């Protein structure tokens, strides 16, 4: 019963914009991968072994009290010099890396805050007093923030129930949102109005991820089923199943091959998009996996965190237990990897966030 | 590869339509003492009245003077050595009695036990395996504990394998080689310290 | 088969006042050496108690000739550091480290001397190595955490304490250190939360309850004290906390009674004696002070949080009990 | 449907388990009824977990309890009806908050631990 519905033409022009922005990026990605994969074998083995040893040699520091209430999300700015943390209070904070010094606390949220995400060009090509950050709350509310205001700017009022996650499209022109209406919306920044209201999930949607080249969008809902929509034409192309409990995390890989999902059944599933088949199932943790994060541009390892008090780093491919990051006295509610890959951040229910680095 | 199947598909099928595709569904009070008393009193009174009216209508003579579905919990342990016959019998008997499906695979220093069933049976078996059995360096640890959509073996069976590849392929036959991979890697890292 | 009888006889002779008899017995036992290296330690202690510290140095040389365990190297380094340049003590510590890694007291002493001298980074490295090799040493973790906090960078100290708590885990010392680390900063509610967790996972810990009692507000202390008494009764720390609470409320008679109870329960706690002495001098006659002095001098205590803080600093190491008590009582 | 502010809301199955465990605790003398007594147990540190009703009329009269539980590291859940909670507590009036306390060597320890683990997974 794939009952369609005609929407606005703004949606069509935005789809064409996405298509002609994404296609050349995809071709460049394939060309780069083909060029790289044809280098001598010993060099690749040695470099990967050195990377594995460095990952094994990871140490914790700057364990900072982020707030008086549990910390719900942590993100790294482009250039990996600021860390944006959300709290179960109405407060969001920005810290300098790696000294972890508070910069211009943000205010405006009244309920528990969910995810807070920097713009893809926040600290590289955007003036501070423009739109730089986006955040969502436990009640239906989404707010945009700048780096020199401490107060929000033009909000979004298209949601009436809890908003689970917010993500920036790699181009930066569009902002994704997942609501508890069993749907997810796409908000256009230049047009400044919602352009797509996708409903394909049985229950409320929780997590959203965007493909690097801006072609696909992965969505994980509370129904243990995930979708892979094509932003060019909608038309969900891959319905992936195999989890029995809710999916709380989803993340694409720098290469267009793999997707990773975490669910409440304590497992982390690695799917291959070029085979439309689940390729691996990692028994990661002894509790629900909150978030799974592929490594940045290189994409050579996987990072997971669960409601047990540890996170874990696994090889990719191979999915071997490279390292376990312990120390937290509470549940790990979120984690992130610096775009340079030399720093990891993990927030916790213990009101603290820790930074892991190679010694 | 040169193009991914989605990119090949697009190059045009684009128009302002939003999809709603293929909906798929996922995979008492107590009584108080007063109420108790009231219920018993009313029942007995009704019985007495019905018996009296039965007597009044001649049906009886007057009395004479008295003179895993919807989800199966899985757990995975590993033991250093498990060649003792009595302990193997204990494990098998308890697993069968608690209706715990799974397998035991013995190996050099890595004897992996996979059990599957319900939560209460899983807790009972975990208590047995971690507290009741006295292993004494011969230690027992819990490798993993989670849930899956459906069972994956039939019943306990003490398979023997002296080659890691044999154990891995045996596990893969069912489709559960990730447990062996995790247990083996954890064993290597344990041995390297 | 054992020198237990010899040790008992030596203690009895020392308790009888006969100096020449005990000294001759110790010298004969050391010469014959029908026991372990304890003979050398007793000789060194007597020489320190003998005419002068020159006798202690002579006994140290004699022990070095006898060559007891590397703890002899620790004693030699300590003697050098007492009055000398850091060169000789550092050389002795390095020789001991080459000889043995654990005992961790060698690393502790090395780091403490390193802080005593010009810079602290080398002390941090020494503590890091000692913790990496021991590795289950609460005092080494405490020294490293205090060093890091004193420099600054409270976040690194918090991370170090978190790692120490993870490694052990579940010992009251690290929990108390973390609570105090959070308290010393402007974070009191975080300290209270950590206190709640520590008491959750270490219910019958006297020191944790003692800290918790005074982490409360004034009107909320009686109930907490009652709970502490109920959970861990006959614990010297809780009795001392109760005595301090009574003293703080001007109920001096009950404070004196509970101080008497605390001293009668555990006489080897330095803090209780100092608190009793200060309470007596602030409240009571002078014969009470002298009586407290005599009771404390009858039984020498140790194992105090701040009593060992003075009995270990190299400045007053060789000072005796009365001056140590005065020093501790004067720091509150 | 109930209230957005009663965030960790249990479902029918977990609700049934929670009410049964509360009844058993009442039978074992390990239960305290009322927001005031729950607050007292939290302050004394003798609380296993806290159950609150999501239909309190203002609902701000028991929203200090989640904060207290976070401070003292205790799990907490919300049920839908205070009438059912009061019935499970052993009284005929509605009850909006109750606490299961700690008893040494009680036979309910395993069920309490299982319920704690189940509750702690609801905070996502």
């Amino acid at each position: 019963q794939t009952w369609y519905h005609e929407g606005p033409n703004s949606l069509k022009v935005a789809r064409l914009w996405i298509a002609n922005y994404s296609l050349p990026r995809a071709m460049k990605r394939l060309e780069e991968a083909r060029l790289h994969k044809e280098i001598p074998e010993t060099t690749r083995t040695s470099q990967m072994q050195e990377l594995h040893k460095s990952l094994r040699s990871l140490n914790n520091f700057c364990s900072q009290i982020g707030d008086d209430r549990p910390i719900s999300y942590c993100h790294f700015s482009p250039n990996s010099k600021m860390l944006a943390t959300a709290c179960w209070s109405g407060l969001c904070k920005l810290w300098s890396v790696p000294d972890c010094n508070l910069l211009h606390t943000l205010r405006g949220h009244n309920t528990n805050v969910g995810a807070i995400v920097f713009h893809p060009k926040s600290t590289v090509s955007l003036d501070p007093k423009d739109v730089n950050l986006a955040s969502c709350a436990a009640d239906g509310s989404v707010k945009l923030w700048s780096l020199d205001s401490d107060e929000p700017v033009a909000d979004i009022e298209g949601h009436t129930v809890r908003v689970a996650r917010v993500m920036w499209h790699p181009s930066g022109r569009f902002l994704g949102t997942t609501c508890y209406d069993r749907s997810w919306r796409l908000w256009d920044l230049e047009a400044q109005e919602e352009i797509l209201h996708q409903e394909g999930h049985s229950m409320g949607v929780y997590d959203i991820a965007f493909h690097q080249d801006g072609s696909l969008a992965g969505t994980g809902g509370l129904d243990a089923f995930g979708r892979v929509w094509d932003l060019r034409t909608g038309r969900c192309i891959m319905f992936l199943e195999g989890h029995l409990k809710e999916i709380y995390g989803i993340n694409f890989s720098p290469n267009g091959y793999h997707i990773a999902t975490g669910s409440g059944d304590n497992t982390c599933k690695v799917w291959d998009l070029r085979q439309r088949r689940c390729v691996y199932t990692i028994p990661a943790h002894q509790n629900l996996v909150t978030g799974v994060k592929f490594e940045p541009i290189h994409g050579n390892f996987l990072l997971t965190g669960a409601y047990d008090n540890t996170a874990k780093i696994w090889t990719h491919p191979g999915w071997s237990p490279l390292k376990t990051l312990a120390g937290h006295e509470g549940k790990v509610m979120g984690l992130d990897i610096s775009s340079d890959g030399q720093l990891i951040a993990t927030c916790s229910y213990d009101r603290t966030f820790k930074l892991w680095m190679a010694e | 590869p040169e193009i991914e199947w989605w990119d090949s598909y697009i190059i045009f099928g684009i128009t302002n339509l939003v999809e709603h595709p293929a909906q798929l569904n996922p995979p008492g009070v107590y009584l108080t003492k007063k109420e108790q008393k009231k219920l018993r009193r009313q029942t007995r009174r009704e019985a007495q009245k019905e018996l009296q009216e039965k007597v009044r209508l001649g049906l009886m003579p007057p009395p004479e003077p008295k003179v895993i579905s919807q989800g199966v919990h899985i757990s995975v342990y590993r033991v250093r050595n498990l060649s003792n016959p009595a302990k193997k019998f204990k494990i098998e008997a308890n697993a069968g009695q608690l209706y715990l499906t799974g397998v035991v695979v013995l190996h050099k220093d890595v004897n992996v036990v996979v059990v599957e069933g319900g939560p209460k049976a899983q807790k009972k078996f975990k208590r047995l395996m971690l507290h009741r059995i006295k292993w004494d360096t011969n230690k027992c640890v819990l490798v993993w504990e989670g849930t899956a959509k459906d069972r994956s073996f039939g019943e306990m069976k003490f398979k023997q394998c002296p080659t890691e590849n044999m154990a891995r392929e045996h596990f893969k036959k069912h489709g559960a080689e990730h447990y062996w991979d995790l247990a083996l890697s954890e064993s290597v890292l344990e041995s390297t310290d | 088969k054992a020198e237990v009888l010899w040790l008992m006889g030596a203690k009895s002779k020392w308790l009888a006042g006969d100096v020449p008899a005990a000294r001759s017995i110790l010298a004969l036992a050391f010469q014959a050496n029908p026991n372990s290296e304890e003979i050398w330690l007793a000789a060194v202690k007597l020489e320190s108690e003998n005419d002068e510290y020159e006798r202690a140095r002579r006994l140290l040389a004699k022990a070095r000739s006898s060559a007891p365990t590397a703890r002899v190297f620790m004693k030699s380094v300590k003697l050098e550091w007492v009055q000398d340049n850091i060169r000789a003590a550092q050389d002795l510590c390095e020789e001991a480290l080459r000889h043995y890694e654990d005992f961790p007291k060698l690393w502790m002493m090395k780091g403490q001397i390193e802080e005593q001298k010009e810079m602290m980074e080398k002390a941090r490295e020494a503590y890091n190595q000692g913790l990496k090799k021991c590795p289950h040493s609460t005092p080494l973790w405490l020294l490293l955490s205090r060093l890091e906090e004193k420099i600054g960078q409270l976040t690194r100290a918090r991370a170090i304490l978190e790692k120490s708590r993870l490694k052990n885990p579940k010992n009251p010392g690290l929990w108390l250190e973390s609570v105090r680390l959070e308290y010393r900063a402007g974070l009191k509610n975080i300290a209270n939360t950590l206190m709640a967790k520590a008491l959750q996972e270490c219910p019958n810990s006297g020191i944790l309850w003692s800290e918790a009692i005074f982490l409360e507000a004034r009107p909320q202390r009686r109930t907490k004290s009652v709970d502490a008494l109920k959970k861990c009764e006959h614990d010297p720390h809780v009795l001392l906390a109760v005595a301090k609470l009574f003293w703080s409320q001007r109920k001096i008679t009950k404070a004196r009674e509970w101080f008497h109870r605390t001293v009668k329960i555990d006489s080897d706690l330095g803090d209780a004696w100092a608190f009793f002495y200060k309470f007596e001098l602030q409240h009571g006659t002078e014969e009470q002070q002298e009586e407290v002095r005599k009771r404390c001098e009858s039984a020498e205590p140790r194992h105090g949080e701040l009593w060992c803080a003075v009995s270990k600093d190299i400045a007053n190491w060789q000072k005796k009990i009365g001056d140590i008590l005065r020093l501790v009582a004067g720091r509150i | 449907d109930v209230n957005p502010k009663a965030y960790p809301l249990a479902d029918a199955h977990l609700t049934k388990k929670l009410l049964d465990l509360v009844q058993q605790s009442c039978n074992y003398k390990q239960l305290r009824k009322g927001a005031n007594e729950a607050t007292k147990t939290l302050n004394r540190g003798i609380s296993e977990f806290i159950v609150m009703a999501a239909d309190a009329e203002p609902l701000e009269i028991i929203l200090h309890l989640p904060l207290l539980c976070e401070d003292k590291n205790v799990p907490y859940v919300f049920v839908r009806s205070k009438q059912a909670l009061g019935r499970a507590c052993g009284v005929s009036r509605p009850v909006i908050a109750c606490s299961v306390t700690i008893k040494e060597g009680s036979q309910l320890k395993q069920q309490i631990q299982s319920i704690q683990q189940s509750i702690e997974r609801l905070l996502v």
